[PDB]
């Protein structure tokens, strides 16, 4: 589950966030 | 939200 | 120091303590990370 | 996309023998950006009644 | 104490910004696709718009720059090795079908 | 034939559509128009020019 | 850009007639046409400004 | 009120050289037409050779 | 494909049609409404579901 | 248990987070 390309802190891997996929950056909303 | 404890001189 | 995380192990980045536009100053209801 | 997905047309390749490698059929998408749902539902329909036609 | 009589000259300068106006029901950022562009007066329908721009004269010509603001949005799609697919569209000011 | 074919009622021929906007820069121009087919009218675009 | 004459204090504008849907708001300040350039043009004579 | 534009054109199509093929197909292309500027660039057979 | 051409003292051209099926199916279903749907094979613009 | 050490943030004892137990700060490592 491509868990062995994030870092490991401590003997888990570091994975990111489902939610940080996309981006909503917009001027002004 | 409704969890966070109230502001208060000094605690 | 360390950025807010879940432990679904794996090691989930929380979102919480980001930033937000609100009707009401941010510091008096939560804090801010 | 998921539901109805354009199928992978395979390369050829005449010298090995081998298929190459199977890349999406992009060039015979039909363009329904300008179609309303009276016809964005009938060119779907098209899409998923050639991919049964391709499992079959 | 020999102060004269003096009247109070107010103003404002706002440098840098842009005056928004958001086209929403209570002019709140509760998103981008507002509340007011999903609705079904403005969704369905074809509007006429009449804007008037009262400003300060001044002894120059000058310009008016208004964003209307849209959604300028760009799918790329990349097949194949060298192939590079894009699709355009942006609302409600469109240029159109812009598939490349 | 004489029914059905032509109507009676008061209905033009050709119309004549002023721009609803023109947009005019430097290089190019851009002409709006409001072509406006009534109700049991139809229009051939190959009738229609500038 | 709007252009606004001289000691013009009304600035009338109109977008002709169109479908709304997705419009997100309104964002607008006055310029200079000293200081800004017609873009679209490869190269403006009429520019005297940097 | 569509925002729906019947209009899906693309650089590598050729609608200038699209209209001059069809017109050679569907009539007499010697002919002039001054509505249209419908006049085919010819040149004169004695000029060209010899 | 590989052309040989006389050669020119000039920037010259090369105009090649790839002949297609640039076809479109129109329709309106309501009044004020125009559908229409673009296909041309093999050199497509191109659309995903 | 030691969840009676903790301040009560209502009724729940607020406990602290489990990614604070150790620390991970190197010269840029």
């Amino acid at each position: 589950n491509f868990a062995s390309l994030a870092p490991r802190h401590g003997s888990r891997p570091f994975m990111g966030n489902w939610q940080d996929i996309g981006t909503s950056n917009m001027s002004g909303g | 939200g409704l969890r966070f404890p109230s502001k208060m001189f000094g605690g | 120091p360390r950025p807010p995380v879940e432990e679904p192990a794996v090691e989930t980045v929380s979102p919480e303590g980001r930033g937000e536009k609100r009707p009401r100053p941010d510091r008096e209801e939560t804090l801010v990370t | 996309s998921k539901e109805i997905p354009t199928p992978y047309m395979w390369s050829y390749q005449p010298q090995m023998g081998l298929a190459a490698g199977a890349a999406q059929d992009y060039s015979t998408r039909i363009n329904y950006m300008s179609a309303g749902p009276h016809m964005i539902s009938r060119v779907n329909g098209i899409r998923a009644h050639r991919n049964r036609i391709l499992l079959e | 104490k020999t102060a004269v009589d003096s009247i109070t000259q107010k103003k404002f300068l706002c440098d840098r910004t842009l005056w928004r106006i958001p086209f929403s029901s209570n002019f709140m950022s509760m998103g981008a696709l507002t509340d007011l562009g999903q609705n079904l007066l403005y969704a369905n329908s074809a509007h006429a718009l009449d804007m008037t721009f009262e400003v300060d004269p001044m002894d120059e010509p000058t310009l008016l720059y208004v964003l209307f603001e849209v959604f300028d949005v760009v799918r790329v799609h990349r097949p194949h090795r060298g192939v590079i697919e894009t699709v355009y569209l942006r609302t409600p000011f469109s240029a159109g079908n812009a598939t490349t | 034939p004489t029914h059905d074919v032509t109507t009676d009622r008061s209905q033009r021929l050709t119309l004549r559509f002023i721009p609803v906007d023109r947009e005019d820069t430097a290089y190019s121009y851009k002409a709006r128009f409001t072509l406006a087919v009534g109700d049991n009218r139809v229009l051939d675009m190959a009738s229609t020019y500038f | 850009l709007y252009p606004i004459p001289a000691n013009a204090t009304n600035v009338p504008i109109s977008i002709p007639s169109r479908n709304w849907a997705a419009f997100r708001g309104w964002a607008f300040t006055r310029l200079k046409t000293k200081e800004t350039p017609s873009l679209g043009s490869g190269y403006d004579p009429y520019y005297t400004y940097s | 009120a569509s925002q729906l534009n019947a209009v899906v054109d693309l650089q590598d199509r050729n609608t200038e050289l699209s209209y001059q093929l069809l017109l050679d197909s569907i009539g007499d292309r010697t002919r002039y037409f001054s509505m249209w500027n419908q006049a085919v660039d010819s040149y004169d057979p004695d000029v060209r050779i010899i």
